[PDB]
RNA sequence: AAAACUCCAGUUGACACAAAAUAGACUACGAAAGUGGCUUUAACAUAUCUGAACACACAAUAGCUAAGACCCAAACUGGGAUUAGAUACCCCACUAUGCUUAGCCCUAAACCUCAACAGUUCAACAAAACUGCUCGCCAGAACACUACGAGCCACAGCUUAAAACUCAAA
């Protein structure tokens, strides 16, 4: 079960092919990892 | 000395590895990984060239190889470390206990 | 005739259980200037601060419900074999009667 | 196993930023590598003062990649992004949820240690 | 006899503490997260007493504190002043 | 309401000085040390405005180093700078010393306006030998 | 506790390194 | 250096209130332990004599502590003598 | 909030090295430390100071000092009055914080042993 | 206080083979010595115990050999103060050296002075008393971390280690 899973993962795997694309959508999107929490320990971004 | 393109020890089971893809084979291979699948593909090798009954660790030959790849181990590393005396230190009481349990096995 | 193990199963406190944060009602047997020891059940009683408000009511017999934490106040500190007592319980009240 | 690159390059415009972007995984396929996924953190002012090769920079670009490689190819892509002149930093590291988290059941009650010195009169 | 005790375990066991993130996880790129235990006058990072959180967590995030700050992610010296407007976790005094 | 913190230059900072910004308000320099503190005062743009010390007000070796030479020397910078032209200042103290709490009443008694004080004090994170120990 | 027998080693290795410094 | 000016280790001032201001600033210098390692870094402590005296601290910590929770724990009981007799 | 000491010393179950030496045995004691003066007394610097100033300002004059030598004076002896003043505070009692004899004598009733 | 520097001092901008605050009130790893900046790699023995001073391998700091490195500190040295004198504690400058390489030396209060292994609940002080097995060591003080002998890349060294005379103590 667990070869499913980075099994369909390949086609999300990027290619030389693929980049031309993929880097550009990357550039223009914007991703954040920061978040905090609170006294009882509830996330909060 | 096994080849770096075999597949890490746990995905030999499966049946899938003939229908998968060549990027994943080659993400399984273990020279992907580190020297411990390699070591552990070798002693898989070992248990099945010269084990009667496999998959026994308890057994004093299994013992016996699983040290005399951990030798090899610790020799390629002082090898490539000439100056690693921990490691020389491992390797000589490795030895040590390898010729012990072989008087032991041959008593 | 009852056997005492049967009188401890039926007894209030193991009914009771933890102490902490538990209603109570109790009464008070000796009082002193600043403040008033409670006699509310088991061992030991539970001393008290008069308050400001309604502190002309407080009399023998008078009957205050409150809560409390334990029902003795003890503590193992560094070097002691054995752990040290107050001989009191810290009971804070909200209501009387 | 899995290697994440955080990349830091300097403030410049997205056609170059590409290139950059585009040889260095070059560089990567080069060396032997699969690149899992790419991850843009976005534009900021790095917090310190640093000095590049050649100058000093105020700002920077925040990238994140993920991939997969031997052990050679780490060192190599390193001495690669030192010899780089644009950019302004990288570091290989391996991946956190890659080490499964020790299943934790709290914090438990430390009670207080004794008989460290045995009863006399002193 | 039924009436006698038996051996058993504690139900009146209060379930064991955890602390604000003892089952989260943590990377050296949550730097809102990694500055909110940091004094913001001086930079450097309270301890467990001032923090309240179990020594895994503590040595985790201040192993990640110390790779950001080397890299770049994160200052040495000085809070960032953009994250300081958060929840106040670390118990102090001084105000 | 009163924030302690000081402001940004990335907006917003909704309090000035003189009408003027937080940033271009000129900044003083003191340096404390257990025999003597050195002033000094320097615009936004690092233009040296003014600068004194105990030592050019005519203090000796022991008596260097004192409050009351610190917070004199701040009469005299503060003198200084109310005649280039200057009321506000933002403090900097770099070290430990007896004047570096006399200095910035000097400066108060001379007539400027101390806005914040930052405590830009060496501190090394093990980077290099300091003296040994010498036995009073 | 006390240190006099260690004082009298103390003694007897400098005299010997004098000694040897001599011949 | 590199890093911005004027934003770590400052206090802003209020109606003039130099005192208090830098009351406050030593006073967050001691509970973030700085002052202690400016007179340590300022003469040069062996690391025999550092860790002598960093373990006599923290037995100091532990003790004071300690008596900390009777006093706290035994204050409540200092009052009026009830019983005389 | 204690720190533990579980193996921190030097006993013969304990495998490890130890961490602390501590040179007097760790036990709490039932007396408590006497407290102790802080400073030596320093005033008036600001009076005399802006006194001296006047002083070279009007080469002696003491109608032109009027102001700075009266608040020297005035700052002088409310120095003093302030000490007098401290000591009959610590005399009947520092509020806020408990006395050392009254805390001897809380713990003499309530002592800690060692022993059983 | 003196000597010393003013090619001095302060802000600002750029810069290291140097040592790695806070965390750390944590008590973890390593056989031990030791190890607490960051990253990667390799990797952290033995699933009965003991066990070589006839061997093997490590072994802090210091020191030696030949190249290099120069922020800082500093033996030695020189100068200035103190002192009756100061070949020292105080102050200033610099060097071996502390650092990186390829070797050597193999010593410590190398002590937590408490041996490994499997277990249990009283001399004094110290860190409570003990059981079973095993190795090593000890037998009045001092002469003695000594002489002689033997081995060592060691040559003012290291390891092993007595004897003669003296005393009623130590
Ligand atoms: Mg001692
Ligand atoms: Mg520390
Ligand atoms: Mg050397
Ligand atoms: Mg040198
Ligand atoms: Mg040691
Ligand atoms: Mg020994
Ligand atoms: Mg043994
Ligand atoms: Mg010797
Ligand atoms: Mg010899
Ligand atoms: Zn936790």
């Amino acid at each position: 079960r667990e070869v499913l899973q980075l099994q369909e993962e390949v086609k999300n795997f990027i290619t030389r092919e693929n980049l031309e694309a993929r880097v550009e959508a990357a550039l223009d999107s914007r991703k954040n990892y920061n978040w905090a929490i609170t006294r009882e320990g509830l996330v909060v971004r | 000395d096994p080849p770096p393109s075999t597949l890490l020890k746990d995905y030999q089971n499966v049946p899938g590895i003939e229908k998968v893809d060549d990027v994943v084979k080659r993400l399984l291979s273990l020279e992907m990984a580190n020297k411990k699948e390699m070591l552990k593909i070798k002693q898989e090798q070992f248990m099945k060239k010269i084990v009667a009954n496999p998959e026994d660790t308890r057994s004093l030959e299994a013992r016996i190889i699983a040290l005399s790849v951990k030798i090899r181990s610790y020799e390629e590393h002082l090898e490539k470390h000439r100056k690693d005396k921990a490691h020389k230190r491992y390797l000589l009481m490795s030895i040590d206990q390898r010729k012990k349990m072989l008087k032991n096995l041959r008593n | 005739v009852e056997s005492f193990a049967s009188m401890l199963r039926h007894s209030p406190l193991t009914q009771m259980g933890p102490a902490k944060d538990k209603l109570v009602i109790g009464r008070i047997f000796h009082i002193v200037e600043n403040d008033l020891y409670i006699d509310f059940g088991g061992k030991f009683h539970c001393v008290c601060r008069r308050p400001e408000v309604d502190g002309e009511k407080y009399q023998k017999g008078t009957r205050v419900r409150l809560r409390l934490l334990d029902l003795e106040l003890t503590s193992r500190f560094l070097g002691a074999t054995t752990d040290t007592t107050v001989l009191e319980a810290n009971a804070v009240l909200l209501g009387i009667q | 196993p899995r290697y994440e690159l955080a990349l830091i390059l300097k403030a410049m415009q997205r056609p170059e930023t590409a290139a950059t972007l585009k040889r260095t995984i070059e560089a990567l396929m080069d060396r032997g590598a699969i690149v899992r996924d790419l991850e843009n953190l976005g534009e900021r002012a790095l917090p310190y003062r640093i000095s590049a090769h050649s100058q000093q920079h105020n700002r920077g670009g925040y990238f994140l990649v993920d991939f997969y490689a031997p052990t050679a190819a780490v060192e190599s892509m390193v001495e690669h992004l030192s010899r780089d002149i644009d950019v302004i930093r990288g570091n290989i590291v391996k991946h956190p949820l890659t080490q499964e988290l020790k299943e934790c059941e709290g914090i438990v009650p430390v009670p207080l240690a004794e008989k460290l010195y045995s009863t006399k009169k002193r | 006899n039924e009436d006698l005790p038996i051996s058993m375990e504690n139900p009146y066991k209060e379930p064991l503490k955890k602390c604000i993130l003892c089952g989260k996880h943590v990377d050296y790129k949550n730097v809102q997260l990694l500055s909110q235990f940091v004094s913001p006058f001086t930079g450097c990072i309270y301890g467990r007493h001032i923090t309240g959180l179990c020594g895994k967590k503590q040595k985790e995030i201040t192993k990640a504190i110390k790779r950001a700050q080397i890299m770049g992610f994160m200052p040495v010296t000085y809070k960032d002043p953009a994250y300081l407007k958060d929840p106040k976790v670390c118990n102090i005094r001084y105000r | 309401k009163f924030s302690i913190y000081p402001p940004i230059p990335g907006e917003e900072s909704s309090l000035r000085w003189a009408g003027k910004k937080f940033e271009e308000i000129p900044i003083a320099h003191i340096k404390a040390s257990h025999n003597n503190t050195q002033i000094q005062v320097v615009s936004a743009s690092n233009e040296p405005l003014a600068f004194a010390s105990c030592g050019t007000e005519g203090f000796r070796n022991a008596k260097k180093g004192t409050g009351i030479a610190a917070q004199t020397a701040g009469i005299a910078a503060a003198a200084r700078a109310k005649q280039k032209g200057v009321i506000h200042i933002r403090v900097v103290v770099k070290g430990l010393g007896p004047g570096r709490l006399s200095a910035m009443h000097g400066l108060i008694m001379g007539g400027l306006e101390v806005i914040s004080i930052t405590d830009n004090t060496p501190i090394p994170h093990n980077g290099c030998r300091p003296r040994k120990a010498r036995k009073l | 506790k006390n240190v006099l027998k260690i004082r009298r080693r103390k003694m007897n290795h400098h005299k010997y390194r004098k000694l040897v410094k001599k011949t | 250096a590199k890093h911005l000016k004027f934003i770590a280790r400052t206090v802003m001032v209020q109606e003039g209130n130099v005192e208090s201001a830098y009351r406050t600033l030593n006073r967050i210098l001691t509970m973030d332990g700085l002052i202690e390692d400016i007179k340590h870094r300022r003469y040069y402590e062996k690391p025999c004599r550092r860790r002598q005296r960093e373990s006599y601290e923290r037995c100091r910590r532990i003790y004071n502590m300690e008596m900390a929770r009777k006093i706290n724990f035994l204050m409540r009981k200092n009052r009026a003598d009830p019983w005389q007799g | 909030a204690t720190p533990s000491l579980r193996g921190r010393l030097a006993r013969f179950g304990n495998p490890r090295k130890p961490v602390l030496k501590p040179n007097k045995p760790l036990i709490l004691a039932n007396r408590v430390g006497e407290r102790r003066r802080e400073k030596g007394e320093a005033t008036c610097i600001t009076e005399m100071s802006v006194m001296m100033a006047c002083w070279k300002q009007n080469e002696f004059r003491d109608d032109a000092c009027r102001k700075e030598i009266q608040g020297f004076l005035d700052c002088a002896a409310r120095a003093q009055e302030a000490r007098k003043m401290r000591s009959i505070q610590e005399t009947l009692g520092e509020s806020g914080s408990l006395l050392p004899n009254k805390l001897n004598k809380l713990l003499q009733r309530f002592p800690n042993k060692p022993y059983l």
